[PDB]
């Protein structure tokens, strides 16, 4: 909110960050170490949305370098393809049976209609989940605000443009909003979302200037797919979300200016809304007491692996997304004994790994 | 003796020699047991089974 002008330096912040990568915070941490004291007013989330290619990234890593807000990049699917030792999954598919094959953004633009969409788009709207909740760490913790580029809150808008299109079955949909309901609840919604309006013509153009292979080669960007997602923003995104954050619309902050945009969000006040408590406006970090921080901060930094272990829904009936038993014993197989995957990350010695004898230590809100 | 003197029953003489097995079989699956236990921690956690000996031999 008070960018390095009107501080007229750095941030300064309140207190020393708590190390939340490598010390737990659970209750017994909580009695010592408080959550208000870090919290200012550049203590907020920003999410930094629009239409597909419309320069999000390169807008959000300027903007959040001026309001010294930290900079999330966008999840794609090389951060499940692409172990912590950097091998690359995908090699492995050629053993794979075809269900289990690796699908990626790639294979979406090439073979929308293959039944492995659905498994695709569930991937994303989880990988945004974990994402979003290590950006409220970094909040809750640090005090420094954070910057996203699509939240999980908007991505059911893909789901529902796939859907449209008829790449996705009626399955398939059931069963994504049943997920979404039951992991969506639990999160904080974003103090402030950013919207950059491309019309439609002008991203069908904007795609053809990256030049990636696969885009331009690719069917999917057409005039009916890029409208659909236009309607489902405005309409059930931006419609919805504008009850909590507030909403700003531009349309294109990244072929425009951003210090012009800094300005217009130091405009905007966040404390007009803190008068009425049941104001649904920004409702969600309304916290009353010291022991409502540290709850909302214990749920995010200790108790993540629930939030993920949410995404257990049994749905059988639909065939799509059910992975049959043969193919899992051979996936299992090749799967986890690639390079890198036979232990947990940081334990593979023969991936070079040393030590193993006299280490006994795991990583905090790691896997396994 | 003839008798049943039910004293002379219970009362011990010494003459029993207890089991080799008998003083150190507790000792040595407990020890067993406690190794084995760190054994599953590691494989829970897929780590290899005897990284982190430091908690097999606790
Ligand atoms: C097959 C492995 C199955 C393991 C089942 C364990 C049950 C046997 C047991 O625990 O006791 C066996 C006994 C050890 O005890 P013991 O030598 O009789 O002397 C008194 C001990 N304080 O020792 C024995 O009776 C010897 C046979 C069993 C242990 C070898
Ligand atoms: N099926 C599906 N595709 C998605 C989703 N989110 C992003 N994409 C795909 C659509 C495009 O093929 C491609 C567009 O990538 P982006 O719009 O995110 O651009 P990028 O973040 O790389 O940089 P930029 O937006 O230009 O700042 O990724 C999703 O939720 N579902």
């Amino acid at each position: 909110i008070s960018g390095k002008t009107m501080r007229g330096g750095p941030r300064v912040p309140k207190a020393a960050p708590y190390p939340y990568k490598t010390k737990k915070y659970s209750v017994f941490n909580a009695i010592f170490d408080k959550t208000s004291k870090r919290f200012d007013e550049n203590s907020k989330v920003i999410c930094v949305e629009g239409p597909i290619a419309a320069g999000k990234s390169k807008f959000a890593k300027e903007l959040a370098e001026e309001l010294d807000m930290e900079y999330y990049p966008a999840v794609d699917l090389d951060l499940i393809y692409i172990n912590s030792y950097g091998y690359d999954m995908r090699k492995l598919d050629p053993q794979l049976p075809p269900s289990c094959r690796s699908y990626d953004v790639r294979n979406f633009c090439l073979d929308p209609s293959h039944d492995l969409a659905a498994q695709f788009q569930i991937r994303m709207y989880m990988l945004r989940y974990s994402q979003y909740i290590d950006a409220l760490q970094h909040v809750l913790s640090t005090g420094q605000g954070v910057v996203l580029e699509r939240s999980p809150y908007s991505d059911f808008v893909f789901m529902e443009a796939m859907f449209r299109q008829g790449y996705l079955s009626r399955g398939a949909r059931s069963v994504y909003n049943e997920l979404r309901q039951n992991t969506i609840g639990e999160l904080l919604k974003p103090h402030l979302v950013i919207y950059l309006d491309l019309p439609v013509d002008a991203v069908k153009k904007q795609i053809k200037a990256r030049n990636v292979d696969y885009e331009v080669q690719s069917k999917v960007f057409s005039d009916a797919y890029l409208s659909d997602l236009e309607q489902l923003y405005k309409q059930q995104y931006l419609k919805d979300i504008s009850t909590h954050a507030e909403l700003l619309i531009y349309d294109w902050t990244a072929g425009g200016e951003t210090e012009v945009v800094v300005e217009d969000i130091e405009r905007i006040d966040f404390n007009q809304f803190e008068a009425d408590i049941h104001n649904k406006k920004m409702l969600d970090w309304r916290f009353p007491l010291e022991a409502e921080w540290c709850e909302a901060r214990i749920k995010y930094c200790h108790e993540k692996p629930d939030l993920m272990n949410y995404f257990n829904v049994p749905r059988f009936d639909v065939p799509e997304l059910v992975r049959s038993a043969d193919d899992g014993k051979v996936w299992r197989d090749v799967w986890f004994n690639a390079p890198g995957m036979k232990y947990r990350p940081g334990y593979n010695a023969d991936m070079g790994d040393e030590g193993l004898l006299t280490k006994t230590k795991i990583g905090i809100n790691q896997g396994i | 003796s003839a008798v049943n003197d039910p004293l002379e029953l219970l009362t011990n003489k010494g003459t029993h020699e207890p089991s080799f097995l008998s003083p150190i079989w507790n000792p040595i699956a407990c020890g067993v047991a406690g190794v084995g236990a760190a054994i599953f921690i590691n494989w829970g956690f897929r780590k290899p089974v005897f990284s982190g000996i430091q908690k097999h031999i606790a």
